[PDB]
């Protein structure tokens, strides 16, 4: 079982810039017919795997003379010469080589862009949700860069992590930003016996944390 | 237009069997051999093996070499994959992709006994900032519902703009996903923003508009 | 299917020429990419040559783009345009082999 070995897991480059990712089997990829079959595909959020490159250096319809396939054997490596905007997604090789074909793990390719500070807005619990006997409170930090971000809740002053649950989305094809969700969820009961209600965002963009609260007394 | 178009979401119980489809278009479906490959849950991409389009002989990686099955109807350019005495493990999206160019957008299968639980979808309404940059944003909370998947848009997919749809979390032994749609401070509540979702595995589907 | 159709021994991929340099020099790197061996009914079932031969390019370049696509490949209009010419002549000498050994 040929083993495809990917690095690096996540790649960050700027614009213009030149990205290098490694595939190497655990055995040689040289086929019993003379071929090498080892190809790259490109899968942009939310689409389907698209192959780039076969037969590790042809390319397919299409796909520019920035992107360059080599190696033999065991290396292989996938390169751009220039990165950009459109190249964001992840990247893998798949080999046909041997049964049974294998994929390497994967490389995560993120371009860089200048910084954004999250676009934070809290949500107190819809009316009809309260009338079900529990209570959430959601809070969406919107694009965003670099992606390095933390949320804390905090209900009267205190910190509060059960009930929390988190969910981030991958970068963005447009603008290349990240965006969070995080919902607090707690009994109606509970929330009723608390007033303010605040998510903290704490990101590169700013020293201090980027608040948003409410009071359940609709004040 | 070369497309391959996958059968929808699959909620089975172990034991149960699955077949599901692949119908193909926009090229000589005759020409090409098909691969068929399996992604865990947040696991990476696993080759099942693949079908000979011409001949219609079906092989199998060994791991699949027991309770698997690869069948076509030609005539139609339609591949399937059969899935026999399902278990636990064989939860995952499973795809089916034109030698190693194409691939279809895939279909999710659960097994478990849990029993299907439909999602509750609370529309969320402003409360922060008004106009302090002329935007506003809203956003459709969907809880408690089993298992993946489900589909969520705006106004019918008629506003994908500004839009952000998170992944689903697995909070007890549910799900909860939530959406949010960005708007300029005019466009509401002067226009209306509803929210549509579908839970197929509990035949579901609703609608939720956002109000002040 | 390949019912009844016998595989053909290896041969020599056939010099086929063409005047531009391009398209030689193209088939010459490419022939690699292409079948040196072709799929076959037993003669004694078609009446002459032409419909031995017409089967035989039909059922190996299906055969082969079918099988190859599998692990990774791509076959355009030109991959397709040679490879019938290459796979014809050699089905003409599969032709040849069969009806000598009779």
């Amino acid at each position: 079982d040929v083993v495809m070995s990917q690095t690096p897991l996540t790649l960050s480059v700027t614009i213009g810039q030149p990205a290098s990712i490694s595939c190497k089997s655990s055995q040689s990829l040289l086929d019993s017919d003379g071929k090498t079959y080892l190809n790259w595909l490109l899968q942009r959020p939310g689409q389907s795997p698209k192959r780039l490159i076969y037969l590790v250096s042809r390319l397919d319809s299409g796909v520019p003379d920035r992107f360059t396939g080599s190696g033999s054997g065991t290396d292989f490596t996938l390169k751009i010469s220039r990165v950009e905007a459109e190249d964001l997604g992840i990247y893998f090789c798949w080999q046909g080589s041997h049964f049974p074909q294998t994929f390497g793990g994967g490389t995560k390719l993120e371009i860089k862009r200048a910084d954004a500070a999250p676009t934070v807005s809290i949500f107190p619990p819809s009316s009809e949700q309260l009338t079900s006997g529990g209570a959430s409170v959601v809070c969406f930090l919107n694009n965003f860069y670099p992606k390095d971000i933390n949320v804390k809740w905090k209900i009267d002053g205190s910190e509060r992590q059960n009930g929390v649950l988190n969910s981030w989305t991958d970068q963005d094809s447009k603008d290349s930003t990240y965006s969070m969700s995080s919902t607090l969820t707690l009994t109606k009961d509970e929330y009723e016996r608390h007033n303010s209600y605040t998510c903290e965002a704490t990101h590169k963009t700013s020293t201090s944390p980027i608040v948003k609260s409410f009071n359940r007394n609709e004040c | 237009q070369i497309q391959l178009v996958q059968s929808g979401p699959e909620l089975k119980k172990p034991g149960e069997t699955v077949k599901i489809s692949c119908k193909a278009s926009g090229y000589t479906f005759t020409n090409y051999g098909m691969n068929l490959v399996k992604q865990a849950p947040g696991k990476g991409f696993e080759w099942m093996g693949w079908i000979n389009t011409f001949t219609g002989e079906p092989t199998y990686a060994d791991d699949f070499k027991g309770r698997f099955v690869f069948s076509l109807d030609t005539s139609a350019s339609t591949a399937y994959l059969q899935i026999n005495n399902l278990k636990n493990e064989d939860t995952a999206t499973y795809f089916f992709t034109r030698g190693t160019d194409y691939w279809g957008q895939g279909t999710t299968l659960t097994v478990s006994s849990a029993k299907t639980t439909a999602p509750s979808v609370y529309p969320l309404a402003p409360v922060c900032g008004d106009t302090t940059g002329s935007s506003v944003t809203l956003g459709c909370l969907v809880k408690g519902y089993f298992p993946e998947p489900v589909t969520l848009t705006w106004n019918s997919g008629s506003l994908s703009s500004g839009v952000h749809t998170f992944p689903a979390v697995l909070q007890s032994d549910l799900y909860t996903l939530s959406s949010s749609v960005t708007v300029t401070s005019s466009t509401w509540p002067s226009q209306s923003i509803t929210c549509n979702v579908a839970h197929p595995a509990s035949s579901t589907k609703v609608d939720k508009k956002i109000e002040p | 299917g390949l019912g009844g159709y016998m595989l053909g021994s290896a041969m020599s991929r056939p010099l086929i020429h063409f005047g531009n340099d391009y398209e030689d020099r193209y088939y010459r790197e490419n022939m690699y990419r292409y079948p040196n061996q072709v799929y076959y009914r037993p003669v004694d079932q078609y009446s002459n040559q032409n419909n031995f031969v017409h089967d035989c390019v039909n059922i190996t370049v299906k055969q082969h783009t079918v099988t190859t696509t599998t692990k990774g490949e791509n076959f355009t209009e030109t991959d397709i345009k040679i490879m019938e010419r290459v796979v014809e002549q050699m089905c003409i000498t599969q032709y040849q082999r069969e009806s000598q050994a009779y």
